[PDB]
């Protein structure tokens, strides 16, 4: 029922260090009882008693250091604990936890903040929670400067929280903000943060810290705290300050509090070429980057030369919905649950029209099977960024857009029950693409071309027209601009007021509007050549999506974009290749509508603009040059 | 819009016209633009801003939010993407993988619009939040790439072009936070005399004539410099 | 190449059978290799004294009617600084800001290999009526 | 698979010459390769890598090589059935037919296009059972071990990609998994290569990042003495940036003066080994040969991290050298770099003529074929900048702050240099020597927008040093483990850095 703090004396620089420890020793001596532990020769970093462990009531969880350089202090500290009547707990030798440096109680005693990411393990937070019988709120540290929680996090009395948000990821910041109101948050500016302002000791209203900015001290005083500064720069040279040099043994106990953990643990299995592709490594990076942890359990190799490898991984996540995100990202790369843990998929009924329940699963491009009524059901109409609707009486599962969701539909929820089944010497990529196009053209496969006005500006109208003539184009997706530029180059011998807001654009548009559309204007011998001419003549379906920039649109240009998206999905169906010659906006939408199996050729002159999730091939050249090379190479398969 | 029997001028007779940089030079251009904006704001002048998701991607959500808050933005022209990314950064502190986008859209669709989600306490901060709170007219033009969309985004582009022309009417300045498609469309809709500020990190500053000013920096950095300089004509 | 003691010796021995330097030695075309701080190893031919290299550059530039500048930005500015105005300067690169040299000078914004391939093709269509 | 080729020979008592196919269209040898009688060979060279093409050319004389143009190759011209005097193939070019007739072969064409639509032409439809009898293997096999976190890093994937891309093959043995992240899991892999030279080449890149031979197979190193001055033995080992140990007289010797693109010279009585440039090599020096016995071992947040690192290293850590170009001056960075020099953050300066003339112009004439010749001439009058600083002509700037606080600088010459300042070296061997001198003992190097220049300076630097490279293009961003690059304006980077280091220490 008092305040007891454990400290350890430090038995050119070193003289100042001794003085500073003494200066700190008395300051805490003014506010609490200071127990000492005998130092040891060979363990100088033993002065940072916060890393000894974590004390609550009578139980102490001894720390398990990450690195070997401070593990030798673990026994001596344990000795002290046992000599003073504490029930010492030890963690598995594989499970590191660095004590009160990475676990700070809320001053009222409601819960325990515990950090993970650099030196302390997420998988250790359940151990601590069970052994001290308290709630553990997990936060991930992301900044190497603050690898310890007590260097960027300082719970204060009065419900206040003094911390440096940039040391935490987005999820941890969301958690912190959920628990601490903004009036109770004292944000630290970076200059203070790097000087370990959060490494401060708070007893009731007193805060003992090293030297910090006047502005921080005044912000603290406004909340009712009285700051007592003491020099500790010598310990700052060792990544320690006032909080690190102390360990509070008398922590408050709220008997209504028991062990609590948000952490979820799951085992996943991954079979396949996990050695070459590096898919297992990508999986583990996905887990960590999404604020999770892992332990690779079994890596079983198949036959030993080049056969398939199978592996088991335990995956931990601090939040259920962090587990959801991690699990979706893993499922895109196989990652089936262990064969005995296989569950079926859960669904929820649609109450609002065109809205889904929040926990609904978001579809990806890859082909998926869902386990409905204990059977694997292949998902139809695979598209990314959609909901999966399941029917019970027959076995179906389909992807459907959010707006198309109808009331009473059963939409998949959760993650259970899903399985997934400028550069030169371009001419080499052109050879490969031409051969693949010949293959898809000979057998019965749809090739779709998405085009933009860049095709006309770069001299590619005639080549694309030839591609349409020779049956290489089964659908055309474009916009107002390319159609008006193609027809302008066909009629007047010039696109964009130059050799293929000018007046030629409007005159061409005006004529085409007079005929009521491009097809009629072709029939009245007004359009004799071009991409649109060959599309109408050889009867290739095309769709011209509208744009906010569209000038007095051609009758064919679809200005209702829901209809345009529907028609785009219609023309894209059953495709084997997609030739994308346009700006990103058009190409990104067409890609968002296509499944993974389709071959994507993305050509553009911007080197950074060739970004598409190999199944997709990207080229950074002039699109007209690509078209000329492609036509020549395709002729070499006919000549 | 031509109606039957309209007499349209023809020919040429009888018509007459009364009419990447270093940060060092960027801060001078920003000083000039900030001074012009302060002048136009201190009178009853209209400033219209056309924004793209790049404003959000580069950390410029807060700065554009400040500009809307401090009365420098009288209309907003944008699309689905910028709204969903602003609302995502406001809710979850991140933006752009794709999953978080749809959930946000679904949430907003559940409330039936951005205004409903603002009054229901779902959107507490952001550009769209400040537009709804401070009563700024905005128009979200649709695109074929649009997911959802949000209930607010006009998916019929003739209607969207009309609303764009409406919001453009009384303008003295147009801040273009370059969406190349958006910037060219809004420019084709704007008359002469208006000052055009075009910002992009690309040499996409193909801005026809001064009648204006183009900047080649990071749009978020541009917004930071602009807010800093404008907070000096407020002290 | 250092063991053979130079590019000419390495060509005459038969270690270098093809290439630009091979054709320069064979058809007896004068070349000058200016040194750089980045040089990982000087070919015996590479001039490491840059006053001598500048003198040799001015010598070889004399009486020139055209200068084809193929993707040496550092070199292109120096050789231009050495050249008088009467000569036509062809500067080819994808940068494209290093194409800004200033009708008596032509700048081309493409890949230099493509430029060379197209140039050889057109020069064939010009000197091959056979 | 290459590992199938030893079996073939053993089972057939025959020699196997290995060729690596690189073209996805011709994944079968008989789709791009057709040996003909009379020593003639009808083939398409682009279907093979450089090493395999070199092998083919070494084995077949030019009078005996029939190269096909791309049109024929894509028409599966090499997929032809050959009787000693007859060659049966699909429809081929007339010019090809004339060359084929030039050899003693008579072309008989027959259509097989329907099968060409499925990957096969005439040769694919046959198997010759009467092969004549008129055992050797070129492949080299080795097992190597790598000790590191193979899963928590792309160690295995990068290693195996190196192996395959260098025209080799591999086989991963059983993965031994640890109990925890502290027990590193490591594995040994069989590595095969078609040529001795290719095995050696694979091993050098493979030797980088550990890859130690099994404990029982090799503790020696081979050497050869330098017979020609300023030359090296043909098989001399090329040094890398990473720290290396060599096994001389069964003992491990660390190499001193580690630099990339150098030779390793070993002495026996004094058992050390040092890196030496080819030109500096003296006769009778023993240069290491072969591969045996060698072993190794964000908008603004990045600026915050670099500033923290600079504060760390400034406190009596190690020399800091900055390489500067005229881009530093063009973007308004003179004053910030000068401040960095004043506050002890710059221990040496590496630059050129241009940056010096531009800095001194900004200091003398302001103005935030040109005036420079006036400025250059003025500086020429004093006989150098240091003298020009001691006189009242240069009072401030980067060069002034370097001269006053006595920071060693070296201005390397270039062919672009306008009539050079007296301080500019202009003899580039001397300049490289001084550059390596000034780099000595550095812990961090600020590289400010000189891609050719910065890469040249970096190649002179050892591996351990952490490097920051700044440019507005991702072109001047090389890298390595310790070193991160920035995509900002170098002047903005300098302003942010000076601000972040200010009030901090």
């Amino acid at each position: 029922d008092d305040i007891r703090i454990l400290m350890c004396p430090p038995d050119s620089s070193q003289e100042r260090a001794v003085e500073q420890w003494k200066k700190l020793h008395q300051t805490i001596k003014e506010c609490a009882i200071v127990d000492l532990v005998k130092p040891a020769k060979g363990w100088p970093d033993m002065v940072f008693t916060a890393n000894a462990g974590l004390v609550l009531g009578e139980n102490v969880v001894l720390s398990r250091f990450y690195h070997k350089e401070r593990q030798g202090e673990e026994p001596y500290f344990k000795a002290w604990f046992e000599e003073n009547g504490f029930t010492v707990y030890e963690l598995p030798q594989d499970l590191p936890f660095e004590g009160a440096g990475d676990a700070l109680f809320d001053r009222e005693g409601r819960w325990l903040w515990a950090g993970y990411g650099f030196r302390s393990e997420l998988d250790s937070h359940p151990y601590i929670a069970k052994w001290l019988d308290t709630e553990v709120v997990s936060l991930r540290l992301i900044d190497e400067r603050f690898y310890h929680l007590d260097t960027c996090f300082c719970p204060l009395s009065g419900g206040y929280l003094l911390y440096y948000p940039p040391a935490f990821d987005a999820y941890s910041n969301r958690v912190i903000e959920m628990r601490i109101p903004p009036e109770k948050r004292i944000i630290v500016e970076e200059l203070d943060a790097v000087n370990f302002a959060c490494n401060a000791v708070n007893v009731n209203d007193i805060i003992i810290m090293n030297l910090v900015s006047r502005t921080l001290k005044e912000k603290l005083a406004e909340a009712g705290f009285k700051v007592r500064e003491t020099p500790l720069t010598e310990f700052l040279k060792a990544g320690g300050a006032a909080k690190c040099l102390t360990l509070r043994v008398t922590e408050p106990i709220l008997p209504d509090v028991h062990a609590t953990v948000s952490i979820e643990s799951r085992v996943i299995r991954m079979e396949g070429h996990l050695l070459d592709a590096g898919i297992l490594n990508q999986a583990l990076d996905l887990v960590v980057e999404n604020s999770g942890s892992f332990r690779v359990l079994n890596f079983n190799l198949g036959v030993e030369r080049n056969s398939t490898s199978s592996a088991e991984v335990r995956v931990s996540a601090p939040s259920h919905q962090i587990m959801e995100e991690i699990m979706t990202e893993l499922i895109d790369l196989g990652a089936v649950p262990p064969p005995q843990e296989l569950c079926d998929i859960n669904t929820e009924t649609v109450t609002q029209g065109g809205v889904a329940p929040d926990d609904f699963y978001v579809s990806t491009i890859y082909p998926t099977e869902v386990r409905v009524n204990c059977e694997w059901v292949q998902v139809t109409g695979q598209r990314m960024d959609a909901a999966i609707v399941v029917t019970s009486n027959p076995p179906s599962a389909r992807c459907v857009l959010l707006r198309d969701l109808q009331v009473g539909d059963r939409v998949m929820v959760g993650v259970e029950g899903i399985r997934t089944i400028s550069e030169r010497r371009v001419e080499l990529l052109v050879e490969q693409i031409a051969w693949e196009m010949r293959q898809i053209r000979d057998q019965g496969g749809k090739i779709v071309v998405t085009a933009g006005p860049v095709v006309i500006h770069t001299g590619g109208a005639q080549h694309l027209s030839h591609l349409v003539r020779e049956g290489y184009v089964h659908a055309l997706l474009g916009g107002n601009a390319i159609a008006v530029h193609d027809i302008e180059q066909a009629t007047m011998g010039t696109s964009l007021g130059v050799d293929m807001g000018h007046r030629h654009h409007l005159k061409i548009i005006n004529s085409v509007r007079r005929y009521g559309g491009i097809r009629q204007a072709v029939e009245a011998g007004f359009i004799s050549k071009g991409v649109m001419y060959e599309c109408v003549k050889n009867n290739i379906p095309y769709c011209l999506a509208g744009s906010i920039r569209d000038d007095g649109p051609l009758p064919d240009t679809e200005m209702n974009l829901v209809r345009a998206q529907s028609r785009y999905s219609e023309l894209i169906q059953g495709a084997d290749m997609i030739l994308m010659l346009s700006s990103m906006l058009h190409s990104i939408g067409v890609g968002n509508m296509t499944p993974s199996g389709v071959k994507m050729v993305c050509v553009d002159i911007n080197p950074a603009v060739v970004t598409k999730l190999v199944e997709s091939v990207g080229v950074v050249t002039d699109v007209g040059l690509f078209l000329s090379l492609l036509v020549r190479q395709l002729q070499q398969l006919t000549r | 819009d031509l109606q039957v029997g309209d007499r349209v001028m023809v020919g040429v007779e009888g018509i007459r016209t009364i009419k990447v940089s270093s940060e060092r030079r960027v801060e001078l251009l920003v000083e000039q633009i900030a001074w012009e904006m302060r002048q136009i704001r201190d009178q009853g002048g209209k400033i219209v801003v056309t924004a793209g998701p790049v404003v959000i991607h580069t950390g410029g959500a807060q700065h554009l939010s400040h500009l809307v808050r401090e009365g420098y933005v009288h209309a907003l022209l944008g699309g689905n993407a910028i709204a969903v990314h602003d609302i995502e950064q406001a809710t979850m502190g991140t933006s752009l993988g794709h999953r978080h986008h749809l959930k946000i859209i679904n949430s907003v669709r559940r409330y039936g619009g951005i205004r409903q989600a603002v009054e229901a306490g779902f959107i507490s901060k952001g550009v769209m939040y400040e537009c709804v709170k401070n009563n700024i007219p905005y128009c979200l033009a649709g695109s074929i790439r649009d997911d959802g969309p949000l209930p607010d985004t006009e998916m019929n582009l003739v209607r969207a072009q009309s609303r764009y022309s409406e919001l453009i009417q009384g303008a003295d300045m147009i801040l273009m936070l370059s969406s190349m498609l958006h910037s060219i469309g809004v420019g084709n809709m704007t008359p002469s005399g208006v000052k055009m500020v075009c910002v992009d990190i690309n040499p996409a500053v193909v801005t026809k004539l001064s009648d204006s000013v183009g900047v080649v920096t990071d749009v978020g950095l541009f917004l930071s410099l602009l807010v800093r300089q404008l907070q000096q004509l407020t002290r | 190449v250092r063991r053979y003691g130079g590019i000419r010796q390495a060509v005459e021995a038969g270690f270098i059978s093809k290439g630009v330097m091979y054709e320069c030695v064979k058809n007896n075309i004068p070349y000058c290799l200016a040194g750089s701080i980045r040089d990982d190893g000087p070919l015996p031919d590479t001039e490491m004294n840059l006053v001598r290299a500048q003198s040799r550059y001015s010598e070889l530039i004399q009486g020139a009617d055209m200068i084809l500048m193929l993707s040496s930005m550092l070199h292109s500015i120096g050789v231009g600084n050495m050249t008088p105005s009467g000569v036509k300067m062809v500067c080819v690169d994808i940068n494209p800001a290093v194409v800004t040299k200033l009708v008596e000078s032509v700048g081309v914004v493409t890949d230099v290999g493509l430029f060379l391939s197209l140039l050889v093709r057109q020069l064939q269509q010009l000197t091959r009526p056979y | 698979e290459l590992d199938s080729h030893p079996y073939i020979a053993k089972w057939l008592d025959t020699e196997v010459v290995s060729l690596r196919l690189i073209d996805e269209r011709f994944y079968h040898l008989d789709t791009c390769f057709c040996p003909l009688s009379g020593g003639y060979l009808l083939y398409y060279p682009p279907a093979f890598d450089a090493y395999s093409n070199r092998v083919i050319e070494m084995r077949i004389p030019p009078e005996k090589r029939i190269i096909v143009e791309e049109l024929d190759a894509v028409n599966f011209a090499c997929n032809a059935v050959n009787v000693n005097d007859i060659i049966i193939m699909n429809l081929v070019s007339r010019t090809l037919k004339e060359k084929l007739a030039e050899a003693g072969f008579k072309v008989r064409e027959t259509p097989l296009t329907e099968f060409l639509k499925a990957g096969g032409a005439a040769k694919c439809l046959t198997l010759r059972v009467t092969e004549p009898i008129l055992a050797t293997v070129s492949i080299e096999s080795r097992v190597i071990r790598m000790e590191g976190h193979l899963l928590d890093a792309g160690i295995l994937n990068q290693a195996l990609d190196l192996v395959v891309e260098n025209s080799g093959s591999f086989r991963v043995l059983n993965f031994n998994l640890g109990v925890e992240r502290n027990s590193t899991s490591s594995a040994e892999v069989r590595v095969s290569a078609p040529s001795h030279q290719i095995m050696e080449e694979i091993m050098t890149e493979l030797i980088d990042l550990g890859a130690v031979p099994p404990p029982q197979e090799l503790c020696d190193i081979n050497t050869e003495t330098v017979t020609q001055g300023g030359v090296a033995p043909d098989d001399f080992y090329v040094s890398t940036i990473y720290p290396t140990e060599v096994r001389v007289n069964c003992e491990w010797v660390q190499v001193t003066g580690q630099r990339m693109d150098a030779a390793i010279v070993v002495t026996s009585n004094p058992p050390s080994a040092r890196c030496v440039l080819l030109r500096d090599l003296q006769v009778g020096d023993r240069v290491m040969v072969g591969v045996e016995g060698i072993r190794t071992i964000r908008v603004e947040l990045l600026v915050e991290q670099i500033a923290w690192e600079m504060r760390q290293i400034r406190d009596q850590g190690g020399k800091i050298v900055v390489t500067a170009g005229p881009v530093v001056i063009h973007t308004g960075g003179a004053q910030h770099l000068s401040h960095l020099v004043r506050e002890g953050y710059v221990h040496a300066l590496l630059g050129g003529n241009a940056i010096a003339v531009h800095d001194i112009e900004q200091a003398t004439m302001g103005t935030s074929h040109r005036h420079h010749l006036k400025i250059i001439n003025s500086v020429r009058r004093y006989g150098g900048i240091r003298q020009a600083v001691e006189a009242g002509f240069i009072s401030k700037g980067v060069m002034y702050e370097c001269v006053k606080n006595n920071i060693p600088y070296c201005l390397a010459g270039s062919i672009r240099d306008d009539g050079p300042l007296p301080d500019t070296e202009m003899n580039l061997v001397r300049a490289q020597s001084r550059y390596s001198e000034l780099i000595q003992g550095a812990d961090m190097i600020l590289m400010l927008s000189s891609m050719l220049h910065s890469i040249g300076v970096g190649n002179m630097t050892p591996s351990g040093v952490k490097m920051v490279c700044v440019d507005i293009n991702p072109a001047v961003v090389t890298g390595s483990v310790e070193s991160v690059g920035v995509v900002t304006d170098v002047g903005l980077f300098l302003s942010l850095l000076v601000r972040q280091l200010q009030q901090l220490t």
